[PDB]
RNA sequence: GCUUCCUUCAGUACCUUAUGAGAAAUCAAAGUCUUUGGGUUCU
RNA sequence: UUCAAAGAAUCAUUCUUUUUAAAAUCCGGAUUUGUUACUUUGAGUA
């Protein structure tokens, strides 16, 4: 849809950082004059669907984990947990979260939900030891290893990556029977937004 | 240099399945590797591959179906008589129940089964699981 | 006889003690968007997440089937 | 009076109708060549047809000295002389002899590579397409255990009302004349 | 797919298929009057017909062309 | 590289048509004629091919005429009885010899010196072993000078 | 004309990464090695 | 540097038959074609 595309334009998912990352590459459309990766943004779009339809799939919406431990994706993570069913991680990661049985707040989900690869990179590790998916947000340097989805956006604009969020809760909504197709969504960004 | 096309080609062969390409560009083709490969596709191993004629040493690019663990030469073409092929085969390729062991062999190139059906054993080219 | 599970992207066919390797499943959608009954599956070895190549991967079974559109 | 002599053989259903042709050309002078069949001959024809709603096309096996000389030369106007006066597809190729490497002729010693069975048939599918030339072979091997020659022309034939089918033609000619697959193509 | 290939010529002379990257050219002075003919990465100088000037300078590769002067590659 | 420890791939690499382009007006005869009227000229096989492109319209005089410059040549009865490669290394060798007669201490002239003569010596029994060189040719570091010519 | 940026050659280092290696130190070669044989000289 | 092609049996594969050039030989048909390594059959060995 032109709208989301208008919705992502008037954010700054379009603008990823500098430094490519090969495996990146097929996502990012050009560099531009400045010194910076214009992403496809419509390759971002199908992807976010992708990724929609993944955590649908998902029989019970509670055991899909979000998290980003960075300060202002952290509402916008606690938003989205609210709005789907899904766990929040929000700031500090535990390592042995996915792992260490013994642990008070263990909680192994069926889906990892991470905002960032480069910061989140504990969680992302840790999904290998536990044979979790991991979808990932992440930007144009970001690493993606252990990541099987990866949305390109970016992370370092906060705003951004509150759109996506919001983006990416829309979608599952749509997917689930809870707001009919044509209508669009009540709640806005900003909402999500870091203050 | 180059010496043997053929165990070069085997050895890129190898990499791409250990990496797990899907597609991998065999840069000297050569009658004999091209034979080899036929042989490989007939028992499952590979899948198409797409011998491009350039107007020199042609190159293959060849299609992979994550089937291979191992290919192979062994390099001294050691002549091998019919009754010398079981030792060699113990001692090569991982169980008699699969696993190739291609002969060069005056009935073209065969793997060893072939080779004992016919009754001709041959120089020994390579391998595979 | 348990026969073990082929990673669907490279077929590298992939043991009890490897965790890492994921069983990705992608919900099916039903004309309006809404979220059909079915579920279409691909299993990924651990390599390949290793590697990085597994989103490709991923992009390229997708492609195969009709879920998403541009292959790369 | 001549047209038995045009072609070298005895006169067979087809041949002989070519001959004809010809003749008629070379006293007309149509399209913009002239006096050209005086120089052309030919060895034999063969008709043959294809996977098709319709249409049978022709072989035109000429000596190799002639058509080194004179038909690569004009080969385009003639062709498209003889698609417009008999409406079957037709194709010229040198009858050149294949020669078998081991095998000791009274002529040579030592087959020369042009006699050579794969230079032959290469030489072959250059002579079938002549209004193009081709950009690149390519055999794929399908797992089948079949093999597959992937020609493709260049541009020059993408003007033209029969491009498809003479491609089919041209694969049915190669089929006929060495049993082996093709398929052709252009780039876009 | 390593085979059908799109808008890597700007790999190395040894792509897929090898191409050179040189070509000829149908070259013209300014009021020579006349298709003068040329190879780019022509290492000696070319003289055109009529009053000897040199058309191409030679250089360690692709010749600098002299002057204005215009050049339709040969095609083909 | 057979001495140095240079790797480098620079290298002429032919266009994939090789019957010749729609382009080229000259008739083998004419091109023929203009080859051998070069090598009177006193150029070598490698320089009268260069001319041909560059001067002339010609990418390939294999693509023009069936044949070869160096077989035209021969044909035409021009060709040196010294190869072209050979003869270059040989002068080289001279002119290597010249400088270490005037100029002794130069060491790393005379190690070159030496890889040359052993690449002559390779390049010559090359030659020996076709029929190119007569087997009666050793080349001498006395002689070379007088050999050239 | 020079300068930058892109691609590419040949040098040449470094960084992260190895369901690659290694006894480890470490190593893009010390990898493609009990899934052992590309060639070859020396020890 | 002769690649290949087609038919019949069996449980995608196995074993078999037939032809696709050129030269010499035989009454349009039918049948010989580098050397060695290697390999296969033999032979001959107390
Ligand atoms: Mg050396
Ligand atoms: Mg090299
Ligand atoms: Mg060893």
């Amino acid at each position: 849809k032109e709208e989301s595309i208008a919705k992502m334009l008037i954010c700054k998912v379009h603008i990823g950082t500098k430094n490519l990352e090969n495996k990146m590459k097929r996502y990012v459309y050009t560099r531009a004059k400045d010194g910076v990766h214009i992403i496809n943004l419509a390759k971002t779009y199908e992807k976010l669907q992708l990724a929609a339809r993944i955590i649908v799939a998902i029989s019970n919406p509670a055991d899909v984990v979000v998290v980003s431990a960075r300060p202002f994706g952290s509402r916008a993570v606690l938003k989205f947990a609210q709005y789907t069913g899904a766990q929040a991680i929000a700031g500090r990661w535990t390592p042995g979260m996915l792992t260490n049985q013994i642990i008070q707040k263990f909680t192994e989900p069926r889906l990892l939900i991470v905002t960032d690869p480069r910061t989140d990179a504990q969680s992302v590790k840790e999904s290998a030891y536990a044979n979790i998916p991991v979808i990932a947000l992440c930007d144009s340097d970001s690493p993606l290893e252990h990541v099987d989805i990866a949305i390109p956006c970016n992370n370092k604009g906060k705003e951004s990556i509150a759109l996506m969020y919001w983006l990416l809760a829309q979608e599952v909504l749509y997917l689930k029977g809870v707001i009919p197709r044509s209508e669009p969504w009540n709640v806005m960004v900003d909402m999500f937004l870091w203050r | 240099v180059r010496m043997s096309v053929l165990a070069d080609c085997l050895k890129t062969i190898n990499n791409a399945e250990k990496r797990g390409r899907r597609q991998v560009l065999i840069r000297p083709s050569s009658k004999v590797v091209i034979k080899f490969l036929q042989y490989m596709q007939k028992k499952g191993y590979i899948g198409s591959f797409e011998i491009v004629d350039d107007h020199r040493s042609g190159k293959i690019v060849v299609n992979l179906l994550g089937r291979i663990n191992k290919c192979a030469v062994i390099s001294p073409r050691y002549d091998v008589k019919l009754d010398e092929i079981e030792k060699i085969i113990t001692s090569i390729l991982p169980s008699r129940l699969f696993g190739h062991l291609i002969l060069t062999t005056p009935y073209g190139i065969m793997d060893h089964e072939e080779a004992r059906r016919k009754h001709t054993g041959g120089k020994v080219l390579g391998f595979f699981f | 006889i348990y026969i073990p599970r082929k990673c669907s992207a490279t077929s590298r066919l992939i043991p009890a003690k490897e965790h890492g390797a994921v069983q990705i499943n992608v919900g099916m959608v039903d004309a309006n968007g809404v979220y059909n009954g079915k579920t279409e599956t691909f299993a990924i070895s651990g390599h390949v997440r290793q590697n990085g190549e597994s989103d490709a991967c991923l992009n390229r079974l997708m492609y195969e089937k009709k879920l998403l559109s541009f292959q790369n | 009076a001549v047209q038995k002599r045009v072609l070298k053989s005895n006169p067979s259903d087809l041949e002989k109708e070519i001959a004809q042709c010809l003749l008629d050309i070379e006293l007309s002078s149509s399209s913009d060549i002239k006096t050209d069949a005086k120089e052309i001959k030919l060895l034999s024809c063969d008709l043959i047809e294809v996977e098709k709603l319709k249409k049978k096309t022709i072989l035109i096996y000429i000596p190799y000295k002639i058509y080194t000389t004179y038909v690569r030369k004009i080969q385009r106007k003639l062709i498209n002389e003889l698609e417009k006066k008999t409406k079957k597809y037709v194709v010229l190729v040198a009858k050149r002899t294949i020669l078998k490497g081991k095998q000791k002729n009274k002529s040579f010693k030592i087959i020369p590579r042009s006699r050579t069975l794969t230079s032959v048939y290469d030489s072959i599918l250059e002579d079938i397409v002549s209004p193009s030339e081709i950009i690149g072979k390519r055999i794929s091997m399908k797992a089948d255990g079949k093999r597959v020659f992937k020609i493709m022309l260049d541009s020059k034939e993408r003007q033209r009302d029969n491009i498809e089918e003479k491609l089919i033609s041209f694969a049915a000619v190669y089929k006929k004349i060495t049993r082996r697959d093709a398929v052709f193509s252009l780039p876009p | 797919n390593p085979d059908p290939v799109e808008e890597s010529k700007k790999h190395k002379l040894k792509r897929l298929i090898p191409t050179p990257n040189s070509y000829f050219m149908d070259v013209k002075c300014p009021g020579c009057l006349q298709i003068t003919t040329l190879f780019s990465h022509a290492q000696n100088v070319v003289l055109c017909g009529s009053c000897n000037i040199m058309l191409c300078q030679p250089t360690g590769g692709k010749c600098k062309l002299t002057e204005g002067c215009s050049f339709r590659k040969k095609i083909e | 590289r057979m001495y140095g420890k240079g790797k480098g791939i620079s290298s002429s690499t032919l266009p994939y048509k090789r019957k010749q382009p729609s382009w080229l007006k000259q008739k083998p005869s004419e091109i023929e004629d203009a080859i051998i009227k070069l090598a009177k000229k006193g150029q070598t096989p490698s320089q009268i091919g260069a001319t041909l492109r560059d001067n002339y319209g010609i990418p390939q005089v294999k693509s023009v005429t069936g044949n070869k410059i160096l077989r035209i040549l021969r044909a035409q009865g021009i060709a040196t009885t010294i190869p072209e490669d050979l003869y270059f290394l040989i002068k080289k060798a001279v002119s290597m010899r010249k400088h270490l007669e005037k100029n002794k201490k130069d060491k790393d002239c005379k190690f070159r010196l030496i890889l040359t003569e052993s690449k002559i010596h390779r390049i010559s029994r090359y030659y020996k072993r076709k029929k190119l060189l007569p087997s009666n040719w050793k080349y001498q570091s006395s002689t070379a000078s007088a050999l050239i010519a």
